[PDB]
This record gives structure tokens, sequence and C-alpha cells, in this order.
């Protein structure tokens, strides 16, 4: 019981940290979104970043 | 004015797709009004010039 409380709060903290990872309201790393694309040139091309959730 | 370079006053972008074609639209309409001007100051140049003649 003991090792299965430790598991438990080590998983609760693990969700509290990947839920917090924001910046500017838009996160890589909750799941929200599938992409994000930053501009890259002058004329409109993006810099495509994948999300990757933890 | 904005009607002779294009630009048909009451233009904006309600997304953030129409933006990205709204960049070429004013880059056209920068490229369309300086060669309108350059020939304005040709016009200007040629003025002065048979102004001094007359004389």
């Amino acid at each position: 019981n003991a090792l299965k409380s430790d598991f438990d709060s080590l998983r609760d903290q693990i969700e509290k940290a990947a839920t917090s990872a924001k910046f500017n309201g838009v996160s890589i790393a909750d799941g929200s979104t599938t992409k994000l694309t930053f501009l890259a040139n002058s004329d409109g091309s993006g810099f495509t970043v994948n999300a990757k959730t933890i | 004015s904005l009607a002779g370079i294009g630009l048909t006053t009451t233009s904006t972008f309600t997304t953030a797709a129409a933006a990205k074609t709204m960049i070429g639209t004013i880059d056209t309409a920068l490229q369309t009004a300086t060669n309108k001007l350059a020939s304005l100051g040709t016009s200007s140049v040629g003025l002065d010039t048979h102004l001094t003649f007359v004389g």
C-alpha cells in the first residue's frame, strides 16, 4: 500500500507538471494542438514545429 | 488612392490565412505606387527643363 501511494503521488505530479507548460496560452506538450508554425521568411513562409505530447 | 493601387477601401483580413494573401496584395500595391511616382518625377523634371528653355 505504501508503494502504491508513492506511485499515485508521482503520477499526479507528472500530470501537474505536464499541464502547466504553457507560454502565451499555447503549448507543445499538453496535446491541445497538433503543430505550431512560426514565421520564417518575409514572404509568409513558415517554420513548423510538431507537437510532442508528454 | 486606395482604389488606384488596388487596395479597395474597407479591405481587411479576418483570419490568419487572409493576411497570407494580403502580404502579396500589399507588395503589388507598393510596386505599382512606386512606378507611378517615378513617372510623376519624370514629368516634373520635364516641366522644369521646358520652363528654363522658354525663358
